[PDB]
Order: structure tokens, then sequence, then C-alpha cells
């Protein structure tokens, strides 16, 4: 009887909108009793059975439903949504396209088909199918959240304040429906969202992991109450899908093999396979365990195996980013489950008990912000291995080609031995640095650079042209070894002024938005000569930039791209700017890292969320109190001043150079030892059965 | 990972 299954079928519609998957599941498949050739409830109980991750039940349905109607234009494009769940980008596009092909005004796949296209690094295409599908059906959340963030990507502020206030009137009716919002939790730090707006974001995000555990009937697991069993150690597991060459790993790959041995038990759990890198070879060899959870594809077992592991602290470094595995924290497989480092953000989900971070980019008077309550470390959460990877970026050497530091500079592990090679090396007082005037051997590495030449040889010694990094050791370039030649670095080599000031930000270029970039505008035209230094991220967003920038009346020539390099190139070009120019609306957490360990002095406007702090936090561990604004004003006054006060700028550059060392920003050592301390914290008070409170002391 | 909209056959 297909009018009653067609009932049947729309009342599990129903359901399926207010969130009752499980009842929706129930009428599909009873309309399937009373239809059995009901090519609709196939497809239809197929998308639930997708958002319980039971996708290869769902793509049976799939294929049943269009054996019964080969012309099924919505069974493809939802069957595309569970073979890219899956990985086939391939199989999807085919599905979508087939889709558009029954159906050339299905808006859903046009959108649908615009998220391979933005995934694929095709924001072009991926705006012109979202804007396809707009046009056929203009309400549509998904297809204008995600098309708002193609433009956020490539910086088209195009009607940014209405898009903004519509983006902003979409969540507040999804949040007021209890539909799951269209924006990402990740993407919401980009948006004008209420905090409410935002962690409300995030807790239905977390819900969604529970749809995916339920279907396990997994009951509650047993947890130690003490650590007799592991002969008094604490043992702590590290999930991450960013076990490999990313940067997470480029922050913290250290940290495990750096625990005290003698009250703790690494466990290190890769949600990702090898990908052949030292980064992972490292992180295998000096955890006490690496478990390849990649391996273990299914959430219940996976989880089995973390809690008969005895974790007592299980730590998210995922949060709501790519090759997370959330549903392993919704089964709570260990006590204690904290956020650290990975996501900056709260997860605004019941599980995770705590979130590491630090009272300068998460005060008090902000723990509204957060689901979780507040592990405070010492200094600052944010921590990076460069001193253990960029060990060569600890000296530098400049060349005198009239004296600037940030014009020719040579950096190496063989530096010294190299600069006692040669007879007319001077000293400038600051660690000094010292100075190359412009002999037979300075011109020789101008002739290379020029020339565009690989590298010569000095003296015995090799002298690489940085441009060419990956010519010379390709494992020197990723940061997985140290460069053993020495690199020059110039402002040549970038199409930077010789004598101007240098404005940079390696930042990504969604981070930037209308105001921040007005802020630079007034910057550049208070500091005449200056020039601002940006990444091609992605490339097709400089012509948008400049637009923007034309408008505001700066010449084309004064804002300078550079292409994405290396990880190497790019924290060792960092020598040759004079200031960072932060990004306010979300900082560039992994980028001041790399910005500071170079020497360059970073200015920055701390804001209210977590990523919009993280700048000002790592200044405040660094020691540098005078590069954080309070308010617009005060931004852009930081900034003239250091590019006008050139006796200022020395000061503020040799004070960032010393403290890079001095301080704890870059001490991983130091960083284990109150990460422990921080640890030992939450476990003293899980043993006298407290619940999770705030550590903020 | 972007997220798809899936379609509710009526
Ligand atoms: C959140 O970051 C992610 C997330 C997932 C995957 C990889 C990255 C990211 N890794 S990173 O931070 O260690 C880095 C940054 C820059 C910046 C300027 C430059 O010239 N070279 C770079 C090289 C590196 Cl390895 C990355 O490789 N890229 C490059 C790419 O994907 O083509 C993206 C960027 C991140 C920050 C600024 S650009």
């Amino acid at each position: 009887c297909p009018t009653h299954a067609d009932s049947l079928n729309n009342l599990a519609n129903i359901k399926r909108e207010q969130g009752n998957i499980e009842e929706a599941v129930r009428l599909y498949r009873k309309a399937l009793e009373v239809f059995p050739e009901f090519a609709a409830a196939h497809s239809n109980l197929a998308s639930v059975l997708q958002q319980q991750g039971k996708l290869q039940e769902a793509l049976m349905h799939y294929k049943e439903a269009i054996r019964i109607s080969p012309t099924f234009a919505d069974a493809y494009s939802n069957m595309g949504n569970t073979l890219k769940e899956m990985q086939d980008v391939q199989g999807a596009l085919q599905c979508y396209t087939r889709a558009i092909q029954i159906n050339p005004a299905f808006a859903d796949a046009h959108s649908n088909l615009a998220s391979i296209h933005k995934d694929s690094g095709n924001i072009p295409e991926a705006i012109a199918s979202y804007r396809t599908a707009l046009k056929l059906k203009p309400d549509f959340p998904d297809a204008y959240c995600n098309l708002a963030h193609c433009l956020q990507i490539v910086c088209d502020w195009t009607d940014y304040d209405e898009r903004m206030k519509k983006l902003v009137s979409i969540v507040a009716d999804q949040l007021e429906k209890n539909r799951l919002p269209s924006v990402h939790p990740h993407h919401s730090m980009l948006y004008p969202l209420s905090h409410g707006f935002r962690k409300a974001i995030a807790e239905r995000h977390g819900n969604l992991c529970l749809d995916k555990i339920n279907v396990l009937h997994k009951p509650p697991y047993e947890h130690p109450k003490d650590l007799k069993l592991s002969d008094g150690r604490l043992r702590v597991g590290y999930v991450s899908s960013d076990f490999g060459n990313h940067p997470t790993s480029h922050l913290m790959q250290s940290i495990p093999g750096m625990h005290n041995p003698d009250k703790f038990e690494v466990f290190c759990y890769a949600l990702s396979p090898d990908d052949g890198t030292n980064f992972r070879v490292k992180v295998m060899a000096e955890a006490n365990h690496f478990i390849d959870l990649s391996q273990i594809p299914c959430n219940g077992k996976a989880a089995d195996r973390i809690h008969q592991d005895g974790i007592h602290i299980l730590v998210n470094m995922n949060g709501y980013t790519k090759g997370a595995r959330n549903e392993l924290f919704a089964l709570r497989p260990a006590p204690i489950q904290a956020m650290w480092l990975g996501y900056p953000g709260t997860s605004g989900a019941l599980f995770m008990d705590y979130i590491i971070t630090d009272q300068e980019t998460s005060p008090a008077e902000v723990a509204e912000q957060y689901s979780e309550k507040l592990a405070y470390m010492p200094h600052t959460f944010f921590i990076g291995d460069h001193a253990n990877m960029f060990p060569h970026l600890k000296k530098k050497a400049v060349i005198d080609f009239k004296i600037y530091d940030n014009r020719i500079v040579l950096n190496g592990i063989d530096l010294k031995a190299f600069l006692d090679s040669l007879p007319d090396v001077k000293i400038v007082k600051m660690l000094n640095m010292p100075v190359i005037p412009m002999n037979t051997i300075a011109e020789a590495v101008i002739e290379m650079i020029n020339r565009g030449q690989i590298q010569i040889t000095i003296n015995g010694f090799s002298i690489s042209n940085g441009l060419a990094t990956t010519q010379i050791n390709n494992k020197a370039a990723t940061g997985e070894e140290v460069p053993r030649t020495i690199i020059v670095t110039t402002r040549s080599q970038y199409g930077l002024p010789e004598d101007a000031i240098v404005y940079c930000n390696f930042n990504q270029l969604y981070k930037i938005d209308p105001s921040t970039l007005q802020m630079w505008a007034n910057i550049l035209k208070r500091v005449p000569n200056s020039v601002l230094w940006l990444l091609r991220f992605p490339a097709v967003g400089e012509p948008n930039i400049q637009q923007y920038a034309q408008n505001m009346g700066l010449p084309q020539n004064r804002i300078i791209f550079s292409p994405v390099a290396p990880k190497e190139e790019h924290v060792r070009r960092g020598q040759l700017a004079d200031v960072c120019l932060d990004t306010p609306l979300c900082n560039g957490h992994t980028t001041g890292m790399d910005v500071l360990w170079a020497g360059t002095p970073m200015v920055t406007m701390p804001g209210e969320t977590l990523a919009s702090r993280v700048a000002a936090s790592q200044l405040t561990c660094l020691g540098c109190l005078e590069l954080i604004a309070k308010n617009r004003q005060e931004y852009e006054d930081i900034a003239v001043k250091l590019g006008t006060d050139l006796e200022y700028l020395k000061k503020v550059r040799g004070k960032v150079w010393k403290q890079r060392i001095s301080s704890p920003l870059f001490n991983t050592k130091q960083y284990t030892m109150e990460l422990e301390r921080l640890y030992l914290q939450m476990w003293e008070h899980y043993a006298a059965g407290n619940k999770p409170d705030h550590m903020i002391k | 990972e972007t997220g798809t909209t899936n379609t509710a056959t009526t």
C-alpha cells in the first residue's frame, strides 16, 4: 500500500526534522514493510542511517532506491554525501553530477557539489555552485553559510555587514528551532555571533557524536580511582589526528618524550595513519605507547582500547577540526578528559571536563563562554617546538651592504665557525649581532641570490640560497631535519624594499576582515616608508585585498604578496620583517610563534573569544606588554611608533630577540613540567571525588 | 570537511 507507506514516510520526515532520528528510522522501515519497493523510503532511511554513522547500511539502501528508480535525483545526491563522508570524493562527484543531470534545478545537489570544490581548493567554482543553489532556493542555510565562508576565505567583503546580519539571523533561527546550525564551530569565531551563540553552536555539534554512539548501546565505563594499577604513575592519553606533518606536531612533538617517566606514562592515540615523516617517527618512539586508532574505525572498539589501557587523563587535541573522532570522548573511556592546544575554543559539550588555557587567553570573567572548566597554565597554554626544530635561527648574522638587522641575514649551525674564517667580521652589541662588511665574500653571496644560484662554497663552508632549500634537503625544508648549511635570507628574494619598514602577516587570509584591513591601511598612511607583507592563501584573495586597499588610498605596490613556503622558509623569512601585525578577528596562534621565534615584534589587540586572545597571551609570556593594544587606536599607534621611531624599534626587536630564549614561551622542558603539575591537580581533585572545577587558582 | 545537505523526498 503506497498510500499508507507514504503517510509513514511523511511522518518520518517530520520526526526527522524534530531531531527524533530513532523514530524516523522506525517509521521509514515501517513504510518499507507496507511498501517494499518504496524508493523514497529507502533513500530517506539511508540519510538517517548516515546520520547515525551506519554508512555501509546507508549505501545499501541508496542503491536499493536507485535500483527501483534509476532517475531518482534525491538518492544520487544523498548517496553522494555518504560517499564523501567515506572519503570517496570521485564517487561523490559522480553522484552529484548525475543528480544535477537528472534535475538541473536540484538546489541541494548544487550546494553539495559546491562542498567538494570548496574542500578541493576550487573556491571560485564552489562560490558559483553555492550561488546557483541560493538562486534556486534562496532560503538555504547550508548553502548560505558555506558560501559566506568561501567569501571569507578569499577576503570578498561584498555586502559584508548585511551578510553578517543574515548569518546571525540564520543561527538564531536554527538555535530557536533546535536544528543543527549551518555555521561550523571552528568558523563561528570569524562572525559577529554572541558568545552564547558560539557555545550553543559547539554544544549542538558535540551532541551529534551521541547520535553515532547511541546506536552502539555501550554502558558507561568504570574508571580507575587510584594509581596502584599503574605503579603510582598517571596515565595520560593524547588523542590527535595530527601526529605527523601538521602544525600541532610542530608545537608539541617534544612534550611526550619530555614527560617524567617516574610519575607519568604517556599514551599517544593517532587518529591518522603514518604519513612517513619524522614528526610521526619522533612521537611513536618517544611515547611510552603509540596506538594507531586509524586501524580501529569503530569508536566502540577504539573507546574500549583507551579504557583498557587504564587512561586517567584523556586529552582532546582536535576539537572540531579535520580528523577528529570526538565520539571516543562522548563514550568517556577516561575519568578526566581535557581540551588542549589543538582547538581554539570551547567544545560546548558535556564530556569534556577541562580546557587547558591561561589567565590571559581565558580570564575568569568570561567563564560563560566555555562549557568546560578553566584549567590555567602558569604562563601561557600555547607552546612551540621551535627551539628543537629551528635551532639554526637562535643566532644570525647580517651583511652591511651600504646597519640593518633584517635585509640580508645568514643563519646556520656552523655560523660562528664560518664567521671565524673571515678576517673582517664586526659585532653590534645588542646577544650581539655580527656584521659582514661589503667585501669580496659579501659580493659573492649577493651574486648567488641575484643570479638565482642554489648555493656556493666559501672557505669550505656551503652557503645555501634560502629560496632553494627543497632542492638541497627536503627534510630540512619541512622542519623534519635541521638545515646543515648556512642559509642566506634577503628581502630581495621576496621583492621587499631595502629602505622601508616591512609590516608582515603570514596568517591565512580568512582571518582578515574589513575592519582589520582598515587598521593596516591607517598604519601605512601614517608610516609612508612602509609596505604590507601578506601570504597568498588562497592566491585568489590577493586581487580582493588589493581592491579594498586601493579604495582606502594605498597603491598596489604597498602590499607585497609571497607564495606559501616550506615550514623552515616560512619561519626563517620572518627575520626580514620589522613588525608583525596580528589579526584581531582571529589571532595567528602558530603564526605568532613562528614570527616571535624570528625575533619579530608582533602587535595584537586581544578580543573576547579565545582565538582573538592567544596573541596577547603569547606576548604576555614573552614579556612584551607594550605590544598589546586595548583598542584599535592604540593598535595603530603602537604600530606607527615601531615604524617611525627606529630607536624604539631597535629596542623592541632586541627585546623579542632575547626573551624568546629567556622567557618560558619556547621552553618545552618547562612547559611539560608545568603541564604535569596541572595534570596532578586534576587527578588529586578526582581522587577526592570532586566534580571538575575551575583550576584558575 | 564541509558539511552537506540531505534531501527528504515527499
Ligand atoms: C592550520 O594549519 C594547517 C592545518 C592543516 C594542514 C596544514 C596546515 C598548515 N601548517 S603550518 O602552520 O605548520 C605552515 C604555515 C605556513 C605559512 C606561510 C608559508 O609561507 N608557509 C607555511 C608552511 C606551514 Cl607547514 C599549512 O601547511 N598550510 C599550507 C597549505 O596548506 O598549503 C596552510 C596555513 C596555515 C597558516 C598560515 S597558511
